[PDB]
């Protein structure tokens, strides 16, 4: 439903677009509350096939 | 408003408050009279830094198996303890002055800040349910996710150091425990128990007149057998000491206790002889007990529990995680050390275990009503009032958390609990659509506790096997089957 | 099979042989009673697992 608007040519804000992903929006907001903007080794541990990538 | 609505009943509430205080005093007198003769002494112990006390449920949360008390009476006890906690703003005018009445007004504004006497309901269960549905579920629902995040980031650590801090074998269980709000699939409690792999092996050293001995399942089985045989003490102590020396020889062949080769713990060797005190080749000085013969090995009655929690320990949690755990469990948290909040958490834990024991004495979960079970699960913090689950689902949830709290570990308990408090809000009105399937239903049989589960390898998760598919499942589940069919 | 058995296995097989002899003396009545017990266990087990009848 959000991608329909993007196809009409409407510009969607980053956070308006994040609200249409509620489960990721929540975890992303908590990472902001904690204040750690780093990332990548969490991915390399949860998915070891990405290690070094 | 609610201020005048509660002021109208403020005269009628003092009598009920004093009656509740009298009941609390009588109940605490009885309980302490029982506790001071049946319970052991859990000594106070200080943290690694040796400045503040630390607390663990294995030592401090004692369960009076044989407590002649009704479950509703114990609920009254705990609820009135919380009411005593909530009565604290009455001291504000007696320390600030006549202008310390505005804090009392703020106290009287919200009914959730208030004790039982200001409620119109009568039964303790309905009263607790009203308080929860009005104030407590909402307060918990705004601490749950941020506590889950703090637990995650406590395991994995800060600033991109997961390759240095996390373990690669607990990975899939970690994902299933912390990211099941993405999939919508149920969780297995054994996958939360796998989080203890971050810690070491929890040990129990029995102190004897010669040396300490590590407790094992075999020695515990023998001691339970001897205790069940109901023999004379002259035979009981003899058999106990026989098993004790047997286990001593067993561990001496194993290479000593596990504590000798663990960083942070250790058993000293024989003391050294310094300088001229050294008598040639004998550089050591054995203790006095070396003179005692090994056949006289007797248990001193003293025990040392060692959780060996290197990553899970409540000391290393921090100023924030403890406060948020106490918020999530609706305990007092403000303006206190983590040791005092730890003790509050351990007391809540002990209360829940005693309540579980009394429920098992009263005939399990099925003997309870629907509202009573709802209130129990609210106390355990696994249900929110905007769910409306079934009875079988509620019973299975209770069984899950009961077994998980039997292990005596708050970190995994909170990890389990916080998974049931990840709710979203949609930006649209039409979406989410009305579902077509019925509500989720379960049973006590669906919970697999009587079977071990190996940790799934990373990026190789395995499907969930029902307990019924195991061999002899109709035999193993026969107790639950009889309880459910009856 | 008893000839190749160890001590504990020998004791278990002796108990099994005693059980079979008890069935033989009881003319399979105890056996049929145990069969009925197991079948009753299973018959109580099935309808509880029907979560969505
Ligand atoms: C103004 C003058 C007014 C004078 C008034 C006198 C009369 C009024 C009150 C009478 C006193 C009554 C006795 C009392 O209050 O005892 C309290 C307290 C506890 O007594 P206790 O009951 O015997 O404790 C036994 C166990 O600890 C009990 O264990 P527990 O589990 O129950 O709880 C233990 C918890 C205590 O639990 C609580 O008491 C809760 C406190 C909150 C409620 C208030 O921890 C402590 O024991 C505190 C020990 C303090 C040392 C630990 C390190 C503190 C670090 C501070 C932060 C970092 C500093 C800056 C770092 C940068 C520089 C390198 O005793 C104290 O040690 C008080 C110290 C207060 C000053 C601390 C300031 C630290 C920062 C100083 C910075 C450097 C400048 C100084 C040089
Ligand atoms: C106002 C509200 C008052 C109510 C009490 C406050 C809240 C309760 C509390 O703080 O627990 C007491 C706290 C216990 O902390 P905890 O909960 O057990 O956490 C320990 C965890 O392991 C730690 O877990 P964590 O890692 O998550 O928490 C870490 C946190 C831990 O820190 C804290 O505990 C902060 C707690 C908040 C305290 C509120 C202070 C508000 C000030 C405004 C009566 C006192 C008479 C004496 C007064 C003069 C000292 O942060 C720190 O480690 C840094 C603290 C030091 C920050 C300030 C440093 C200034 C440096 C200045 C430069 C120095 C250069 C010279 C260098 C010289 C060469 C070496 O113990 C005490 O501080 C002493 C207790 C009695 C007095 C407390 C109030 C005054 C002292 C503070
Ligand atoms: C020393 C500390 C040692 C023991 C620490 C434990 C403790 O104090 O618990 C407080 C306790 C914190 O709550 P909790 O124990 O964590 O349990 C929360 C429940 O689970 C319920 O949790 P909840 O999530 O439902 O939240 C309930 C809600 C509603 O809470 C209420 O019950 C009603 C609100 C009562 C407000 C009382 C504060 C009034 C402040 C003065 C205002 C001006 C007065 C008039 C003009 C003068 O909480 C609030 O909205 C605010 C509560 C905190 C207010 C600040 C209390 C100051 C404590 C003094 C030590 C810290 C300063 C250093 O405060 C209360 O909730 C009850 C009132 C306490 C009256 C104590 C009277 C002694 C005050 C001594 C003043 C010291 C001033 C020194 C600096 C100047
Ligand atoms: C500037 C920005 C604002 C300043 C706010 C700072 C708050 C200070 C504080 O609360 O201390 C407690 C806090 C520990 O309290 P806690 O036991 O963890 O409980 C947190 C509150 O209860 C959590 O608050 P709450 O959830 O209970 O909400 C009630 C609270 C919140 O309301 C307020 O405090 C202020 C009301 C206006 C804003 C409301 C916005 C909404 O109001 C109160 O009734 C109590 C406040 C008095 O102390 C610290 O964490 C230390 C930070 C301050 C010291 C850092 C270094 C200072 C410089 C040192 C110089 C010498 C070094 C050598």
């Amino acid at each position: 439903r959000l991608h329909e608007r993007r196809l009409r040519g409407d510009v969607i804000d980053e956070w308006e677009e994040l609200d249409y992903h509620p489960l990721v929006r929540d975890d992303t907001y908590l990472a902001i509350d904690f204040g750690d903007p780093t990332f990548g080794r969490y991915i390399w541990k949860l998915f070891p096939h990405t290690d070094g990538d | 408003t609610a201020v005048v609505k509660n002021l109208a009943k403020l005269p009628a509430a003092t009598s009920q408050i004093l009656t509740n205080v009298s009941k609390l005093q009588t109940f605490h007198g009885l309980l302490e009279e029982r506790r001071d003769k049946y319970a052991p002494l859990a000594y106070h112990t200080y943290d690694n830094l040796k400045q503040k006390t630390t607390w663990h449920p294995i030592a401090h949360a004692w369960v009076d198996e044989g407590l002649p008390v009704s479950k509703k009476e114990y609920n009254e006890y705990c609820w009135l303890k919380k009411d005593m906690q909530r009565l604290l703003p009455l001291a504000s005018p007696f320390v600030f002055g006549i202008y310390g009445i505005l804090p009392l007004a703020v106290w009287l504004s919200n009914d959730g800040y208030l004790p039982s006497a200001f409620s119109s309901k009568k039964d303790i269960v309905s009263k607790k349910l009203e308080w929860y549905s009005s104030y407590g579920d909402d307060l918990r629902q705004q601490v749950g996710p941020m506590l889950q995040h703090r637990l995650k980031r406590h395991l994995r650590g800060t600033l991109n150091n997961e390759h240095r801090l996390m373990l690669d074998e607990v990975t899939e269980s970690y994902k299933e425990i912390f990211y099941s709000h993405y999939t919508g699939q149920l969780r297995d409690v054994r996958k939360c128990a796998h989080l203890r792999l971050y810690d070491g092996t929890s040990t129990v050293l029995l102190l004897t007149n010669k040396e300490p001995v590590e407790l094992t399942s075999e020695l515990l089985q023998k001691w339970n057998a001897i205790k069940a045989a109901k023999l004379s003490p002259e035979e009981e102590k003899k058999a106990r000491n026989e098993a004790l020396i047997e286990a001593y020889k067993e561990q001496e062949l194993h290479g000593g206790p596990h504590v000798k080769h663990m960083q942070g713990y250790g058993i000293p060797a024989d003391t050294p002889l310094l300088g001229e005190n050294a008598k040639g080749d004998q550089y050591t000085q054995p203790p006095e007990s070396a003179s005692i013969p090994l056949e006289q090995l007797e248990w001193t009655g003293d025990t040392v529990f060692i959780p060996a929690e290197y990553r899970t320990e409540m000391e290393d949690w921090g100023r924030e995680l403890t406060k948020l755990a106490n918020q999530f469990l609706l305990l007092p948290w403000r303006f206190v050390s983590n040791a005092w909040n730890q003790r509050r958490l351990v007391s809540w834990f002990e209360e829940i275990l005693q309540e579980d024991a009394l429920i098992a004495k009263e005939g399990g979960v099925q003997a309870l009503s629907d509202d009573e079970l709802k209130v129990a699960l609210l106390d355990r913090a696994v249900i929110r009032c905007d769910e409306e689950l079934t009875r079988g689902d509620m019973e299975a949830r209770y069984k899950e958390i009961s077994w998980l709290m039997s292990l005596r570990n708050p970190f995994i308990v909170l990890a389990w609990q916080t998974g049931y408090y990840r709710s979203t809000y949609s930006p649209e009105d039409d979406l989410p659509e009305a579902s077509i399937l019925p509500k989720l239903n379960r049973t006590v049989l669906d919970v697999d506790v009587h079977n071990e589960l190996a940790p799934d390898h990373p990026e190789k998760p395995l499907p969930r096997v029902h307990p019924a598919l195991y061999p002899n499942s109709h035999l193993a589940l026969a107790k639950e089957v009889a309880v459910l069919a009856k | 099979q008893l000839k190749t058995a160890t001590e504990a296995e020998r004791a278990a097989i002796e108990a099994d042989i005693a059980r079979y002899q008890e069935y033989l003396d009881s003319d399979l009545e105890k056996l049929k009673q145990d069969v009925a017990e197991d079948t009753a266990k299973k018959q109580k087990l099935i309808p509880l697992l029907d979560r969505y009848p």
